[PDB]
RNA sequence: CCCAUAGUAGGCCUAAAAGCAGCCACCAAUUAAGAAAGCGUUCAAGCUCAACACCUCCCAAACAUAUA
């Protein structure tokens, strides 16, 4: 993992599962144990880009997502 | 890593205090206690000093301070060398209000000791909380 | 002194006449210590059972270990050892008298409080070591608050007056309802069928 | 189809069936599930065979009990048959075997959140 | 229900939601269960009852969601135990000795070597007592133990 | 006041202490 | 063998048939009836004196620092006369009603902190979080007057 | 060991309930 | 499920024993984390908890559904 590109808008109608993925795991804490990734976060139907350096790019639109999904299938494009 | 310590500006290098406690990141305490020494010449000498030391993972010093302590800065302003035992009904030091008032002036100013209270009962209410605990008795 | 005492193997004044094991000191509800006095937590007897020396040690040395002296007093309810159990030599023919004095022995009844708790302590910090202790006991027992003590007896209660059965073993036994007195103990009129023998039935009403 | 016998609960594999051949340790138990797979037909004879009166005329009525483990029975015992007896219990259907108007008299009986995953 | 559509791009689509039907005859009752008048009178014979609280892979649901009572939460995951293992659910598989009424895991019971004598009885366990309190229409209750 | 509840939540916290010691 | 045993000892079988007759029955009702039907004052008064205090407000997501490092971010906003405040949204969503807040009620949820505010140095607040790749800038209110994070570009410039 | 079945439970019963009218008509 | 800064490496005794070798007080800061309830170290540093922000070979056969 390289990058993720977290997004969503919180000026509509707010998403609260890309946000705890921005709370919980896109933090500080998981980049204190992983540091080659680089997170940055817009704000203005939210959105998880994520860089892989080798070959992929793994987008989704978390709006009716879960947060237990997006991680764990988050990391199960980790594991690869 | 993370170390902090209650080390004198009385003695630079003693031992047992900075010996093995130090000898697991891998140290050099020729340099700790040069800058040790830089810090007890640029304040007032014969005091313990707290530090801050952050050992990078690169392996060097980065050694952090700020005002005294709390034990011998009471103790010693009450002129007590060795405190009391008991510290619930003895006394030695009997301190007045307007001391410990004078004291808490330049005592709320420092970032690593955190001490960053924007009033004042903020920060006499916890070291009188500490006058409490100790053999000093809050006069007036 | 906020510590049990130490409870002697045998009084100082012998008991130079042998008893009968008379095992209805044993038998029943008790009468005496059913009550707290100035005491907050207990360990109560749900069932009768003998006391000997090696349990009070059990109870003062598991006690007095795990205790806050300056939170938390203990007083014994039941007496030192006083019933003189006896044996005969080992490996001797029947008869030729009763055998010589053993040991000395307590009885406790069903509903007695063996030890009182007091202080400045709740109950969930005292249901530990008297659960150990309760359960190191030779009878069946438990540790018992006031109003834990209070509550089932209330539930007793509660039992005795939501019964939808019609027979109860005190309508059968003191009417003599099925000839049943040919069977029953004369103590089964006053025990009401919540004890055999020494035990204790605490679900049957 | 006697292979197609159904215990209830778990009889197949606690039931045991012990027998002796009289030599010295030969003491044999076998479950249930075991000595059906020996012999298809040995569980509903044993079971009607322990049922009969325990005398001499139960071997001659054990002679007039023809067990076969399939579909197939012999063409001289078909030409025999009177009566079918009714299976004495009544099998449930599975969901592939309830119709479609059996299922929609049912009523679905709770809401599910609208956005819950499954 | 909501699905996760996925090929690499992942969304969350909301999916064909059922509804329950407009009349419970016991409205102000707590559990669907409770609603319909079902408190003791189905069992695992009829899976047209227990399919509504099933995961398409065979599983349950959680009480949360179904918003059971608890007792019928254990009684439908009880009786859905003992549906997959006699085949009434075929179609709820995650892609021979016929059971029904099995209250175990057929893989996990030991068989009984020795049966005890006459007063203490090694029984074997068919159905399962949280269905004790059904509506027996027979004079005899079920019996739990052959 | 703060200092009220703050106490409050000083004996709850050392009444926890005192029940969790033989656990 | 005496009246008093160590072992349970066998009831008479009349003794054990009177046992079983006059065992205790519970009631059963016709239905279950399981299947029939000062801080927060003090987060009251302190809050809602927060709310008649800020001219402007601003929020984010700041769960996501360590300690020493909200401590920096506690000194660098301690350098502004702004003011974070870590408290329940459980007691928020009825704050929001209160203070007559309906375009601010689908704002505050999960983990926030509020920079409460007279004087705007956010602008330079947005100047320590470009530092640091996270920790978005949840919309404000300045005046009754929502403010998106354009809005905080437009008005922090 | 011997247990109570459900037979000699209610031929007690019936026995009781025998005994109780009898202690009904002797009280008159 | 989390989640843990600061007066402080609480004083005295103790080589130092720091919440955790013992005595005593057990106040206090933010919104809030006990001068500390379990690991852990000579001592430390590190791990959890309460509380904050989401909330001799077994032994009847058998059988759960039809109205006592
Ligand atoms: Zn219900």
């Amino acid at each position: 993992v390289k990058q993720v590109r977290v997004q969503f808008c919180p000026f509509e109608k707010n998403v609260e599962s890309t946000r705890t993925f921005l709370q919980t795991v896109s933090s500080e804490k998981v980049r204190s144990t992983n540091l080659n990734c680089s997170v940055i976060a817009d704000v203005r139907e939210p959105c998880v880009d994520v860089l892989f350096g080798d070959g992929h790019r793994l987008i989704m639109r978390g709006a009716h997502l879960t947060a237990l999904e997006m991680l764990t299938a988050f990391a199960s494009h980790i594991r690869a | 890593g993370v170390i902090r310590a209650i080390v004198r500006a009385g003695l630079a290098m003693p031992g047992p205090p900075l010996g093995p406690v130090l000898g697991q990141r891998g140290v050099s305490i020729n340099q700790f206690c040069k800058e040790f020494n830089e810090r007890t010449k640029d304040i007032k000498e014969g005091i313990p000093l707290p530090t801050k030391i952050l050992v990078k993972p690169d392996r060097t010093f980065e050694i952090k301070i700020g005002q005294p302590t709390v034990s011998y800065f009471l103790k010693a302003a009450a002129g007590i060398e060795k405190g009391a035992r008991q510290t619930g009904k003895e006394v030695a030091g009997l301190v007045t209000l307007k001391h410990v008032y004078e004291i808490a002036r330049i005592k709320a100013q420092d970032e690593a000791f955190a001490l960053q209270d924007v009033p004042l009962s903020s920060v006499v209410r916890s070291i009188i909380g500490s006058a409490r605990s100790l053999g000093i008795r809050v006069v007036k | 002194k906020p510590k049990l005492r130490f409870i002697e193997r045998a009084p100082l004044v012998p008991k130079v006449r042998r008893e009968p094991k008379n095992l209805s000191d044993i038998r029943g509800p008790s009468t005496e210590a059913t009550e707290f006095t100035e005491g907050n937590f207990a360990i109560l007897a749900l069932g009768g059972g003998y006391l000997h020396w090696g349990h009070f040690e059990m109870m003062r040395l598991t006690i007095n270990r795990s205790m806050d002296p300056k939170n938390m007093f203990a007083i014994w309810r039941v007496p030192a050892p006083f019933k003189p159990i006896t044996r005969k030599s080992v490996g001797h023919r029947m008869g030729g008298g009763k055998g010589a004095i053993d040991h000395y022995v307590t009885p406790v009844k069903a509903g007695r409080l063996v030890v009182e708790m007091g202080g400045r302590c709740e109950f969930e910090e005292v249901q530990g070591f008297l659960d150990q202790v309760a359960h190191k006991l030779p009878f069946a027992a438990k540790a018992v608050s006031r109003g834990t003590l209070e509550k089932m007896r209330k539930d007793q209660e509660e039992r005795e007056r939501n019964n939808q059965n019609p027979w109860t073993f005190e309508r059968i036994a003191t009417a003599n309802m099925l000839g049943i007195r040919k069977v029953l103990s004369p103590y089964d009129l006053t025990h009401k069928g919540k004890y055999w023998g020494k035990f204790y039935m605490p679900k049957r009403v | 189809n006697t292979r197609h016998i159904a215990f209830s609960g778990n009889k197949w594999e606690q039931k045991v069936y012990s027998s002796h051949t009289g030599y010295p340790g030969g003491f044999r138990q076998v479950t249930a599930a075991q000595l059906h797979l020996r012999d298809p037909v040995a569980i509903v004879k044993l079971a009607i065979y322990g049922m009969l009166p325990k005398n001499l005329h139960r071997r001659t009525m054990m002679e007039r009990l023809h067990l076969f483990p399939d579909e197939y029975i012999p063409e001289d015992i078909l030409k025999n048959l009177v009566e079918e007896l009714p299976q004495p219990r009544k099998i449930p259907k599975r969901l592939d075997e309830y119709t479609q108007e059996e299922i929609d008299a049912f009523p679905r009986l709770w809401t599910p959140p609208e956005d819950y995953r499954l | 229900f909501r699905e996760v559509v996925e090929t690499t791009i992942i969304e969350g689509r909301i999916t064909a939601t059922p509804k329950e039907s407009p009349n419970p005859p016991n409205p102000s009752g707590q559990c669907p269960i409770c609603r319909w008048n079902l408190k003791h009178k189905y069992n695992y014979d009829d899976v047209l009852l227990l399919s509504q609280f099933i995961r398409p892979h065979g599983g349950m649901l959680p009480r949360k969601i179904t918003g059971l009572c608890q007792e019928e939460h254990r009684k439908i995951e009880e009786c859905v135990k003992m549906a997959h293992r006699a085949g009434l659910l075929p179609n709820h598989r995650p892609r021979q000795l016929n059971r029904y009424l099995t209250r175990w895991a057929p893989g996990s019971v030991k068989p009984i070597y020795k049966k005890g004598p006459r007063w203490n009885r090694v029984r074997m366990p068919v159905g399962s007592p949280l269905l004790r309190d059904n509506v027996c229409y027979s004079r005899t209750p079920w019996k739990l133990y052959h | 006041s703060r200092e009220y509840w703050r106490r409050l939540r000083k004996q709850n916290i050392w009444r926890h202490n005192r029940l969790s010691k033989n656990k | 063998s005496k009246a008093v045993t160590r072992h349970r000892r066998v009831m008479h079988f009349q003794r054990q048939k009177l046992m079983a007759v006059t065992e205790y029955i519970p009631p059963k009702p016709a239905i279950h009836p399981s299947c029939l039907p000062g801080l927060i004052r003090l987060l009251r008064r302190e809050i809602a004196a927060v709310f008649q205090d800020n001219r402007m407000i601003a929020v984010c997501q700041n769960v996501a620092l360590s300690a020493e490092d909200k401590l920096l971010m506690r000194h660098q906003l301690r350098k502004h006369k702004i003011l974070m405040k870590v408290f329940p949204n459980q007691v928020l969503k009825p704050f929001l009603e209160d203070s007559k807040y309906q375009n601010l009620l689908p704002l505050f949820v999960g983990h926030n902190m509020l920079l409460v505010s007279e004087e705007p140095k956010v602008k330079e607040m947005v100047r320590i979080l470009r530092t640091v790749p996270f920790l978005p800038l949840l919309g404000g209110c300045i005046d009754d007057t929502i403010l998106s994070r354009q809005g905080f570009i437009n008005y922090s410039k | 060991p011997r247990f109570v079945s459900l037979r000699a439970k209610q031929n007690m019963i019936r026995r009781l309930e025998i005994e109780a009218e009898n202690h009904y008509w002797l009280s008159m």
